[PDB]
RNA sequence: UCUGGUUUCUCUUCAGAUCGCAUAAAUCUUUCGCCUUUUACUAAAGAUUUCCGUGGAGAGGAACAACUCU
RNA sequence: CGCCGCCAAGGUAU
């Protein structure tokens, strides 16, 4: 194998006649599909930290040759410095107090993790609708 | 040339270079072990397959015959280089294998190091550990020194550690680390020790038996480590002359060993780069990433 | 009758999520056209977003370039009623079950098991596009498809969940705006 | 016991706090079943004592001779008092084969 | 009520029977109504809350507070006022304020992880009010 | 550069702490819950007359083939009658 | 005959599957290049 | 009777062929492992009533 | 002074032992006996399986694992 | 010396 053979261009127009997506490579009518043994803990992890904060980093091969980038959310990424979800945070900020009931001796009065919280014109117009 | 490689469907994590240097070998997070032709057209022959585990460390032994796998899977396979049949498992270790390194000229010895804060040596004849040294926090990296005497491990403890063969003691500890080490590696002489670790400070070690007693010999910078968390592994060239380490900044790092100064800085990459390695004879460099694509660069 | 490994999934029902977890059976729904029986996926698109598992086979998109649950085009982002319009050459397909629809399914899915890379008939004149269809042609589109769809009890005022109820509240919907060619009411 | 139209008695309301009036429980007296009196009552007879059985799974046991003698004192009148293979001659399994073969019977044997 | 031991058992029995007994009794209730209102697992998550502090009860009754002894314990895990494998789980160390059994199995989850219910709420998401379709809430 | 010198040795001795600490290299990890469930699942369906359990009645039909396997095993177990 | 014989095993495992099959050890992941519409689709969408 | 369980016991000694079956199952296991099916310990009288009612 | 492990739960193939100190059904190919045609059948042999269970072996845990066999 | 113990399709059309 050899670096210069799959490195050589193709000399041409880039034949136009196509549009950008019948021209682009794929294998299944949509997108080139490849299966791979990524790990599965940093990948959740940068999953719920999307899900969460909404920035990760980004994953592929040959897109740029140079990528360590954030994507999603922007500000938030360096809001927070770069943290995730599995580590205690700098901070305990817009933290929220319950109440606990854990003797479990009383009744009708345990309340732990099924607690409920301390905090606990439009059906004129669903009528005319329906 | 500057030659592109493709095949690995998952993150490479090593790649090495045959003794002679007529071929290479690569493998990661896939479980499979690619060999190379390093002329010709760059083809790609036997595939080893075996570990259920991810292949975290190859290594050829001296005579390249030999090729050691680390694996996640608490399993260390030897592998004939020339056949691609499987020789032996060594099972031992009650966690991750994080490292192996297979000792030149003695009669044939393997280290590795795992999650379990364990360090063992195997002889490849035995079918069973010879000597454990039990740490207390997780070991990374370890090699042997080459008179076959000395055991230098890498852990958490930012504390490089040298065990005594024979006594069975802490021999030597080195201070000069903030953070992790990842990654060891000797000189071709024996005389000098590369270490990598989170605190991106480089830093070579001297190993004598005369020794200043502060082997804090030489520092090089450049070299990033980030949030992936990724072992890092570093590299002799073949006179010794040149010294290589993968980062995390999608860049290849080559120092001059006296200078210090930074020879080399080459993208390419995508992602961030787990082990790069200089060929036995010619000045060429084989980068292996996570980007899940090889490079041959030539100087 | 039909297997697949991985669906067309046009990029306004994947979400905003790059990393995205997926279920598969192997043989699961039934097409709502021709009850052919493929493989229904299951994911989660977002946080505030329903699954949207999958609505039609593969076979079906394969014909018109079509998306795999939300029925529109992969090359645009539209409906097939305006892509075979701006064309003007429909690619006829028939309307009952039994009569001569299932027989030219069965064909062309015959004839297509080569490639399985472009459609059957669009493949020449997808080609002089971008004139007509690129005006309207809306990228980082809405994500109010992927919004789950209207629970009741919030209408009559009954639901003791509250605000834990998953799919929707406070969204009156209007019974004056709402198949496969036609008639769409929005679209004309 | 139960007439047509009507469910199974519906065991949540119904007995679940009614307790059984009494099995058959044979009243055995200390100083001749005096091993055995702790234990023959019991749906596991040995689970939970290494010594005498395997396990939790049951399967393997080890007993002694006077609790195995108080065994076969309370196995009686349903046991032979037959103790060699003499008594079966003739009515062996491979002289009843040859009474198949040989198209005749014992009296007293299959036909 | 069904004892299935014949042991009459030992002290401190007496002063447990009452409480024991209303829990029995509020467990007879919540297993009695019908499923309207109740959508579909709803009615299932109070059997499991009433279990859960009748074994939270026995838990700090000899764990915690050392009054009873370790016999009538173990008579109260064999007759079935408490579990013999949920404890085990208990005596762990990172987590003592669990709901039930339904969330460590992980084939149970045919994603092959844990359920939401078993998330610390200080690294989740601020407000949603979630609560487990198997074990009924956190 | 000032702390991010440790920031980033903390979030790898984070990430390395639950790398390979739950031994990577609960397989058989279900038991026993309360008996009251099987009856309480069972008090809610009941004769299979409400529009509510529609979507499980087939399911109870895909029980039809495995029922003699259940009667086997019962009758395999019954109470002898010096038990209670 | 290892084509036929994999075709009949396939068949025998799917004409009479009934007797203790595992399903699968679905721990494998797929990677698929949007390659169709993303420019600012899903901003950073390169390989998914 | 005698001579009947005679001709039956002999019926069966004779055919007592090897169990050449070359694989073991057991279909309680491979059930455990689905989501969909939970073991507890339960009474026996409910454990018979509710197999007759979901036959019935 | 060093050597240092019984149960329980999950995969892993081999079974040649009354695999189980006992013994069910079905299929085929034949002989019969009731029989009108057939499924339900009768009861003997020959040869296959299915099914309720069992035997020894590789690992991963947990259960007093530190009582202590050595 | 002591066989034997019975259901249904075959009919009040589709
Ligand atoms: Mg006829
Ligand atoms: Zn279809
Ligand atoms: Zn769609
Ligand atoms: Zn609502
Ligand atoms: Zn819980
Ligand atoms: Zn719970
Ligand atoms: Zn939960």
């Amino acid at each position: 194998p050899t670096y210069e053979t799959m490195f050589a261009p193709e000399f041409g127009p880039e034949n136009p006649f196509r549009t950008q997506q019948m021209a682009a490579p794929r294998n299944m009518l949509s997108g080139y599909a490849e299966p791979a043994h990524i790990n599965d803990f940093m990948f959740e992890q940068q999953r719920r930290t999307f899900a969460t904060y909404g920035y990760a980093l980004d994953p592929s091969l040959d897109n740029h040759q140079v990528s360590a980038k954030y994507i999603g959310s922007v500000e938030e990424a360096e809001k927070n410095q770069g943290l995730t979800v599995f580590e205690t945070g700098q901070k305990k900020t817009e933290k929220r107090k319950k109440f606990k009931e854990n003797d479990a001796s009383n009744i009708d009065g345990f309340l732990g993790p099924w607690a409920k919280y301390v905090d606990e014109e439009e059906q004129k117009e669903l009528d005319e609708i329906t | 040339p500057i030659m592109l490689l493709s095949g690995h469907e998952g993150e490479v994590y090593c790649c090495k270079f045959h003794p002679n240097g007529s071929t290479l070998a690569s493998a990661g997070f896939d479980r499979l072990i690619l060999l190379w032709n390093v002329y010709g057209d760059c083809d790609n022959y036997a595939t080893l397959k075996g570990h259920s585990g991810a292949v975290m460390e190859l290594h050829y032994n001296t005579d390249g015959s030999m090729l050691f796998s680390a694996s996640t899977d608490k399993t260390v396979a030897v592998w004939d280089s020339e056949t691609g049949e499987r020789v032996k498992r060594l099972k031992g270790h009650t966690s991750f294998v994080n490292s192996c390194y297979p000792a030149r000229r003695g009669p044939q010895l393997v280290c590795t190091g795992s999650d379990d804060g364990t360090v063992k040596l195997w002889d490849i004849r035995k079918k069973a550990a010879i000597q454990t040294f039990q740490n207390t926090y997780q070991v990374l990296a370890v090699t042997f020194n080459d008179t076959s005497d000395q055991i230098i491990s890498g852990g958490i403890d930012n504390d490089i550690k040298v065990w005594d063969l024979r006594q069975n003691k802490l021999t030597y500890t080195m201070r000069g680390h903030a953070d992790s080490v990842t990654g060891l590696s000797l000189s071709s002489e024996g005389s000098y020790l590369l270490s990598n670790a989170m605190d991106n400070t480089v830093r070579v070690w001297d190993v004598r038996p005369f020794a200043p007693k502060e082997r804090c010999v030489k520092i090089f910078q450049g070299n990033v480590h980030n949030f992936e968390k990724n072992l890092l592994r570093c590299s002799w060239s073949p006179d010794g002359s040149k010294i290589a380490a993968g980062s995390a900044d999608r860049f290849v790092y080559v120092w001059d060993t006296t200078s210090r100064r930074i020879l080399y800085k080459l993208p390419g990459h995508a992602g961030s780069i787990n082990e790069v390695a200089f060929h036995p004879d010619e000045p060429i460099i084989i980068s292996a990433s996570s980007d899940k694509r090889l490079y041959m660069g030539e100087i | 009758w039909e297997d697949a490994d991985f669906p067309i999934l046009c990029q306004t029902c994947l979400g905003e999520n790059p990393y995205i977890r997926m279920t598969k059976e192997k043989y699961g729904k039934e097409c709502k056209i021709c009850a052919r029986p493929f493989t229904v996926f299951r994911w989660c698109p977002g946080v505030r977003m329903r699954f949207k598992k999958t609505e039609v086979c593969q076979t079906c998109s394969k014909l018109k370039n079509v998306c795999q649950t939300c029925l529109l085009d992969l090359e645009y982002g539209l409906p097939i009623q305006v892509r075979d319009a701006g064309l003007s050459f429909k690619d006829d397909m028939p309307k009952s079950d039994v009569n001569k629809e299932y027989y030219t399914q069965n064909m062309e899915r015959e004839i297509s098991n080569s490639d399985g890379t472009r459609p059957v008939g669009m493949l020449g004149k997808a080609t002089s596009t971008s004139d007509m269809l690129l005006k309207l042609a809306r990228t980082t589109p809405y994500y109010k498809r992927n919004r789950p769809h209207i629970c009741s009890f919030w209408v009559k005022g009954e639901c003791k969940r509250g605000e834990e109820c998953p799919y929707r509240h406070e969204k009156p919907t209007d019974p004056d705006d709402p198949r496969y060619y036609g008639i769409n009411d929005p679209v004309a | 016991p139960f007439d047509d139209e009507e469910p199974p008695l519906d065991y949540a309301d119904n007995i679940l706090d009614v307790e059984p009036l009494e099995a058959i429980q044979l009243e055995l007296d200390p100083e001749e079943d005096a091993p055995v009196l702790d234990w023959f009552y019991d749906h596991q007879p040995l689970r939970d004592s290494r010594k005498y059985v395997n396990g939790s799974t049951y399967q393997r046991w080890q007993f002694t001779l006077p609790m195995m003698s108080t065994l076969y004192r309370l196995a009686n009148q349903l046991l032979t008092d037959l103790v060699d293979d003499n008594y079966f001659y003739l009515f062996d399994l491979k002289a009843f084969f040859t009474s198949k073969a040989l198209n005749m019977a014992i009296p007293g044997g299959p036909k | 009520k069904v004892k299935r031991s014949r042991k009459a058992p030992p002290d401190g029995w007496e002063l447990i029977e009452p409480t024991l007994d209303e829990l029995d009794q509020k467990m007879r209730e919540a297993e009695t109504e019908p499923h309207e209102g109740k959508r579909k697992v709803e009615s299932l998550w109070p059997i499991f809350r009433i279990h859960h502090q009748k074994t939270r009860y026995i838990f700090d009754l000899f764990y915690k507070r050392k009054a009873i002894s370790r016999e009538l314990y173990e008579y109260c895990i064999k007759e079935g006022y408490a579990d013999k494998n949920l404890i085990a789980k208990w005596k762990k160390q990172g987590y003592e304020n669990l709901c039930c059994l339904r969330c460590i199995q992980t084939r149970d989850t045919n994603f092959g992880t844990n359920c939401i219910c078993r998330v610390p709420k200080s690294k989740l998401e601020v407000g949603r009010i979630i609560e487990c379709t198997h074990c009924g809430c956190r | 550069s000032e702390e991010k010198l440790q920031e980033k040795a903390r979030k790898w001795q984070q990430l390395q702490a639950k790398r390979y600490a739950e031994k990577r290299k609960v397989d058989a990890q279900k038991e026993d819950m309360p008996p009251e469930h099987v009856r309480k699942i069972i008090r809610d369906h009941g004769d299979m007359t409400n529009r509510k359990f529609r979507h499980d009645k087939r399911v109870y039909l895909g029980a039809l083939k495995y029922m003699p396997h259940a009667v086997l095993k019962l009758l395999e177990n019954m109470p002898m009658p010096w038990e209670q | 005959r290892v084509a036929l014989e994999k075709s009949v095993s396939q068949k025998v495992a799917a004409a009479m599957p009934v007797r203790a099959a595992d399903k699968l050890a679905p721990a494998q992941y797929i990677r698929y290049t949007p390659s169709q519409q993303g420019v600012a689709f899903n901003s950073g969408a390169k390989q998914r | 009777s005698y001579q009947k369980l005679l001709k039956y016991y002999v019926l069966n000694a004779l055919k007592h062929r090897p169990p050449k079956a070359q694989k073991k199952r057991y279909l309680f296991r491979s059930f455990k492992a689905t989501k969909f099916f939970q073991s507890t310990k339960l009474d026996w009288v409910e454990v018979g009533l509710q197999v007759c009612r979901q036959g019935y």
